[PDB]
């Protein structure tokens, strides 16, 4: 009886190539609570901060990793999420758009 | 709405791999001040609002921080019992992993006085047992629970969180809207924009943008010819900016030159007028 | 400031 995590992946402002600015993975309406979520700049781990673990009224729980980074033409971002509820990750692109 | 003061506990059990896990966090409205975490090597409540690290706290409660860490190992020890009791009322091995969930506090009414308590508990995600808006009665959602419910109706335990609402809860949530006016006596309205996205010969998106906002309630939704289009278009999940304000966005696939039919329609606390506004 | 409940489940 899990349940899956959505997942958004954007940055805080609308992106601009060689402009600093922050990449958010945003995951929430899962259960239980144990998760993996990584932030990947073309396939490799970022360094990232992830908030401290809380809960929507229907007891789903929301994580969001984040890291400051500047977007170029050449790199690629994604969020990789792992969790119970899911039987290999979960990858999502970071779209411009989104 | 009125301010509210809430409490997120969560606890999960890992068999043989030790104690359970104990995560505590405090809110006011949409803002986090607090945690604690059982797992951190010497386990205290932290400040995660600048506010609850101003002066204030040192020149005048310096004990804070020590009271919140007493309550939070309190309340880790008592969660340990609360997994042991659960696995034997649903007869569950000690193999598999289980959670515990509480949410409580109160929302403040204009009387500087108590408008509404919440004291409830959810286990593996599901409602378990919850303390009623009147304050003196439980709603158990099982066999398992009503065992929890006779128990705490002999105790009293409902009189008992009555006292902490009408008392604590209510005086530190006027005490944290005070030092944190800034932050939390605030409502910043939503900037909205329309963006345009091709898709096909036959499919444009039209995406509006709410940013910047806080506290996270809003409305957000595209009319066609003043018609609502809830049920066809997409609409995420209000999202955190990371910075204290909020983020979402509603997007319609549109016939190609059909883009003035559409009307974008943001409601939030911060805005004097609903805002109405059309791709460029 | 939070409590914590006088009783376990």
């Amino acid at each position: 009886e899990p349940r899956t995590p959505k997942i958004q992946v954007y940055s805080r402002h609308p992106a601009e190539n060689g402009k600093p600015n922050y990449l958010n993975c945003y995951v929430y309406g899962f259960h239980p609570p144990q998760i993996e979520i990584d932030l990947l700049k073309n396939g490799q781990k970022m360094k990232t901060e992830q908030s401290d673990l809380s809960f929507s009224k229907d007891w789903s729980f929301y994580l969001l990793v984040h890291t400051d980074f500047t977007p170029s033409t050449v790199d690629e971002y994604s969020c990789r999420v792992n969790h119970s509820s899911l039987a290999a990750p979960h990858m999502v692109k970071w779209d411009r758009n989104n | 709405g009125p301010h509210s003061l809430r409490y997120f506990y969560t606890s999960v059990s890992r068999p043989g791999r030790g104690e359970p896990r104990f995560l505590a966090v405090g809110y006011v409205d949409d803002t986090q001040f607090v945690r604690f975490d059982s797992d951190a090597p010497n386990p205290k409540a932290e400040p995660r609002a600048p506010w609850m690290q101003q002066p204030w706290v040192e020149q005048e409660d310096p004990e804070y921080f020590h009271r919140s860490t007493r309550i939070f190992k309190g309340a880790a020890q008592i969660d340990r019992g609360n997994l042991q009791t659960l696995r034997g009322y649903y007869n569950q091995s000690e193999d598999g992993s289980h959670t515990i969930q509480r949410m409580f506090g109160c929302d403040l009414g204009p009387d500087g006085r108590l408008l509404r308590g919440y004291n409830q508990y959810a286990y593996d995600g599901a409602d378990y047992i919850a303390l009623n808006e009147d304050l003196t009665s439980w709603t158990a959602a099982d066999m398992a629970a009503q065992i929890t419910k006779r128990k705490w109706e002999a105790a009293g335990d409902a009189e008992h969180y009555r006292s902490y609402l009408e008392g604590l809860c209510v005086k530190w949530l006027q005490i944290y809207l005070d030092k944190g006016k800034e932050t939390l006596q605030r409502a910043d309205p939503p900037k909205a924009h329309v963006t345009h996205h091709p898709v096909s010969a036959r499919e444009v998106t039209l995406r509006c943008w709410a940013l910047g906002f806080y506290p996270a309630d809003i409305s957000l939704t595209w009319q066609r010819d003043g018609e609502d289009q809830t049920q066809d278009m997409e609409l995420v999940e209000t999202r955190p900016a990371g910075d204290g304000t909020f983020q979402k966005w509603a997007a319609v696939g549109v016939p190609p030159g059909e883009e003035q039919r559409y009307t974008c329609h943001v409601q939030h606390e911060g805005l004097p007028e609903p805002l109405t506004l059309k791709w460029e | 400031e939070p409590q914590s409940a006088p009783h376990g489940v």
